[PDB]
């Protein structure tokens, strides 16, 4: 069988160098391509770089030429990557591949690793900041209404979101982080609740990011 | 250069037939040969086909792949859905330098009814404006099939600077869920009439609207 | 309402069975020159006692008249000689048309447009593209192959048998040569568009497709990647890292297929018959019969003095001296045409070998040369024919090389152990025809020297 195993990855930050490497076993390393692609949370597949057979040729992506360098090495089984001048947007889950074509130089990925994480930051450690997402006004009177707490900028990953100190369950949702080009974390956390119970419970969000010793109570009024 | 195309997002029920096409943006799509992946969620891709329409060892005849040059596309056609083809699938090409990637289309094997988003947009709070801040918050939950795409709108006109959207997970009682924001400066918020979140799902849409001198 | 076209029934299949091309695996029109077809052309009305309609045929990017690459014909109720269009019925709005091509048209891809001038206006739609190829039943083409056993092995068999190893170990390997499975027509018309013939002046490269001697000898330069990132790259050393081991390639397609695939990037990697079986593809694809020859002990002479030279200072040691070597086996193709160039009694085979062997003009091509030009020694002629001649019955000389006078005397001259066995697939069997005698007179015979010796006088 195959395997490629890739490490190298960390928290890292702008400005700063990285180097993957990828150790290949289980096939002629010497008679394929290889390539990295890499994947941001929650995205899609971008394919970072390409180096042929004999190292004769090279490709990389527009958004990483210049600053990032392929190369293997063929008494060693492995594949590098040589990132210098990192950025936010560089931040991804990086896999190795093995390229399917033997012999002409077309393009598949027939293995892949299961990858090596770099996160690129300049962040330290930060507590949020609490916002309300007061009900509408308006609030469907019979029925229901959504109300909420806006996370804002955090760091590092996680935090996690209460009612009530545990006593809202139902309806509640907090969603996955988005990284922000800052460097530092954001979320929310939704519940709906009856609109005629606006104004005779109090709704109070509770956060709590353990990384920064910190809890945050934000009430929510209507408005 | 070129790109390839996929659909958001397809489904169908257990042992029925789904296709999701992958269209080629220039060049002819028969120049270079089409792979698929499939990547289940928190693992890595594995190959599904290889050279336009040959199957991997040990991958199920279930799986397919074809090209139709008049639509200057490549298909994958999955027949006796199982559960476990729920998954994200891939298509990529090449030309003689750069690998290209399609942008991924979700595959849901539909196990409860369809059920449309319920969307609520919050305007920026009065302390985030007060910190000389403002985030528009659009949420987007009770939704099934997990995919959506969402759209922004200043006043009448699309806006896609300052965006961001979270991908779909699950819920408590197992529909979908996910958020987007639009982060604005105080003076962007209050120098439009209004600003709209527009969520699809299923060929549907929703749309709601917020203004700086309303909702009070 | 003015005269226009509102539709058109090529009767693709009916044409196709026809012209014998309803084996290759493609929805395409593909049509055999000199060779009339029928199409059914529904107009908006009948046609009027002042109205014309005039039918535009191109092929390549700088088509013109006067090159042969575009035609311009009227439809007619008379027998033209050119391309043509005849009406055949007229049945209300319908048309029932025949339309040929010259026995001498360009093969290639066309584009069919049509002209209508009525009410003077004029108008003009594109209806359609073809495949026009090479016509082995026709029997003014110059590929003419009247046999129809043979006809059907040479061109219509897409699968074969190579011999290979040396005389005392023949062996044999099947060889798909694939030429009707998906895309394998089309990249084979691909290759003729990425010769350097056609780099270099594309019109008249085009021009020159209606000649088999031409077509012929661009692929023998097309085949291999030396000069022009040709289809194969090949490998003697041993070691086939970075590809396939040559021993492990089962036919044309793959290999033809990943070429066109990587963007015309060469494929890697092949011995002289993997180069053999995929010209040979290429060859029946287009319409030129062809087959698969293989010789043993074949001759690599490195200039031409049909012989090869293994040197030996005086007073007997052996020397470094030599580029001349010689092959356990080595394989080439033949292909059925014939030579205007040359005369009546010079046509049928004609080696084509797309193995870089030797260069000819500068390039790694060799071919076409007449196999009765062969035997008969008469090696001034086009093309390679000394290189040629040297592979099937070179003469082996050993010399005395003295390092200090400069002169040179041969020790011995052993004219037999070149070229044996000579090989090709049997019409409708895998049985092994032995095609030595065609390529030379006897050895130990009369005839046999006095035909070397003509050869040799020749090469001046
Ligand atoms: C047409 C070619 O490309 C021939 C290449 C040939 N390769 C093989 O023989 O591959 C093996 C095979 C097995 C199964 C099926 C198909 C192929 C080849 O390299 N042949 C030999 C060869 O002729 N060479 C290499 C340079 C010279 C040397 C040779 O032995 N020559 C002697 C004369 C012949 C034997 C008549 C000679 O002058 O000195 C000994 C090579 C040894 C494999
Ligand atoms: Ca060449
Ligand atoms: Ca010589
Ligand atoms: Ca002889």
């Amino acid at each position: 069988e195959v395997q490629l195993v890739e490490s190298g990855g960390g928290l890292v930050q702008p400005g700063r160098s990285l180097r993957l490497s990828c150790t290949a076993s289980g096939f002629t390393f010497d008679d394929y391509a290889m390539h990295w692609v890499r994947q941001a949370p929650g995205k899609g597949l971008e394919w970072v770089s390409r180096i042929s057979w004999n190292s004769r040729s090279i490709a990389y992506a527009d958004s990483v030429k210049g600053r990032f360098t392929i190369s293997r090495d063929s008494a060693k089984n492995s594949l590098y990557l040589q990132m210098n001048s990192l950025r936010t947007e560089d931040t991804a889950l990086y896999y190795c591949a093995k390229d399917h074509y033997l012999g002409s130089d077309s393009y598949g990925m027939d293995v892949w690793g299961q990858g090596t994480t770099v996160t690129v930051s300049s962040a330290s450690t930060k507590g949020p900041s609490v916002f309300p997402l007061a009900p509408s006004s308006k609030s469907t009177s019979g029925g229901t209404a959504a109300l909420g707490c806006l996370v804002k900028d955090y760091f590092p990953e996680p935090v996690t979101v209460s009612w009530n100190s545990g006593a809202l369950t139902s309806g509640v949702h907090t969603f996955p982080a988005v990284l922000q080009s800052s460097g530092l974390y954001s979320l929310s956390s939704v519940v709906t609740v009856p609109s005629s119970s606006l104004g005779t419970q109090t709704y109070i969000c509770n956060v709590n990011h353990k990384p920064s010793n910190t809890k945050v109570d934000k009430r929510v009024e209507p408005k | 250069n070129f790109m390839l195309t996929q659909p958001h997002s397809v489904s169908e029920s257990p042992g029925k037939t789904v296709t999701i096409s992958c269209t080629r943006s220039s060049g002819s799509i028969d120049s270079n040969y089409v792979q698929w992946y499939q990547q289940r969620p928190g693992s890595a891709p594995t190959i599904v086909i290889h050279e336009d329409n040959q199957r991997p060892s040990g991958v199920p005849d279930r799986f397919s792949g074809s090209i139709d040059t008049s639509s200057n596309s490549a298909s994958l056609t999955i027949s006796g859905l199982k559960t476990e083809d729920e998954a994200d699938y891939y298509c990529q090409s090449y030309d003689p330098s750069n690998v290209v990637f399609g942008g991924g289309t979700k595959l849901t094997v539909l196990g409860q009814p369809k059920a449309a988003p319920s969307v609520t947009l919050f305007p920026p709070s009065s302390e985030e404006l007060q910190a000389n801040k403002a985030t528009l918050v659009c949420l987007i939950s009770d939704f099934y099939p997990g995919a959506v795409t969402v759209a922004w709108k200043a006043d009448s006109s699309p806006v896609k600077a300052g965006v961001e959207t979270t991908t779909p997970s699950k819920q408590s009682n197992n529909k979908y869920a996910a958020s987007s924001y639009l982060s604005l400066t105080p003076e962007q918020w209050k120098s439009h009439r209004s600003y709209s979140c527009q969520v699809t799902h299923e060929g549907s849409t929703v749309e709601k609207t917020v203004a700086p001198t309303e909702c009070s | 309402a003015a005269l226009g076209v509102q539709s058109i029934n090529w009767q693709t299949a009916f044409n196709r069975q026809a012209h014998h091309t309803d084996k290759f695996s493609s929805q395409e029109l593909i049509l055999r020159r000199g060779q009339n077809f029928q199409v059914l052309m529904i107009m908006n009305k009948g046609l009027g006692s002042n109205e014309r309609l005039e039918f535009i045929v191109s092929t390549g990017p700088y088509p013109s008249e006067s090159a042969m690459t575009k035609a311009v014909f009227p439809l007619s109720n008379g027998s033209s000689g050119g391309w043509s269009a005849v009406l055949q019925a007229s049945n209300g709005n319908t048309l029932t048309i025949s339309i040929s091509s010259p026995a001498s048209a360009p093969i290639g891809r066309y584009t069919m447009a049509l002209q209508i001038f009525s009410q003077g206006g004029i108008s003009s739609v594109k209806l359609g593209t073809f495949i026009l190829l090479f016509n082995p039943w026709l029997n003014v083409d110059s590929v003419f192959m009247g046999n129809h056993a043979e006809r059907e092995e040479y061109v219509q068999e897409d699968a074969g048998i190579i011999f290979v190893g040396s005389t005392n170990r023949i062996g044999m390997i099947g060889w798909n040569f694939g030429q009707f499975e998906e895309d394998i027509l089309s990249i084979c018309l691909s290759i003729l568009d990425r010769s350097l013939n056609f780099r270099r002046d594309a019109a008249t490269d085009v021009a020159s497709r209606n000649d088999p001697k031409y077509v012929g000898r661009v692929l023998s330069a097309m085949i291999n990647s030396n000069d022009d990132n040709g289809v194969l790259a090949g490998n003697w050393s041993g070691t086939y890292t970075g590809g396939r081991d040559p021993r492990s390639w089962n036919g044309s397609v793959e290999i033809l297929k990943n070429w066109k695939k990587s963007g015309f990037s060469p494929v890697r990697y092949g011995q002289c018959w993997v180069f053999a079986g995929t010209l040979n593809t290429a060859l029946r694809s287009l319409g030129i019969p062809s087959r698969v020859i293989t010789n043993f002990n074949s001759a690599h002479d490195t200039d031409r003095n049909l012989s090869v030279d293994v040197y030996y200072d005086p007073m007997g040691n052996p020397l470094d001296k030599g580029s001349d070597s010689v092959w356990n086996f080595h394989v080439w193709n033949e292909g059925w045409f014939v030579r205007s160039d040359l005369g009546p009694s010079y046509g049928g085979w004609q080696v084509l070998d797309a193995t870089p062997q030797e260069r000819s003009q500068g390039v790694f091509q060799c071919g076409p040369a007449s196999v009765i030009g062969v035997r008969e020694g008469d090696v001034q002629l086009n093309f390679d024919m000394p290189f040629i001649f040297a592979e099937v019955n070179a003469d082996r000389i050993t010399w005395l090389y003295d390092n200090t006078t400069g002169k040179q005397w041969k020790n011995s001259v052993n004219s037999h152990t070149i070229g044996r066995y000579i090989s090709t697939k049997a019409v409708g069997s895998n049985a092994r025809m032995d095609v030595t005698d065609k390529y030379k007179y006897p050895e130990g015979s009369d005839q046999e020297r006095q035909v070397f010796q003509k050869a040799l006088g020749k090469l001046k």
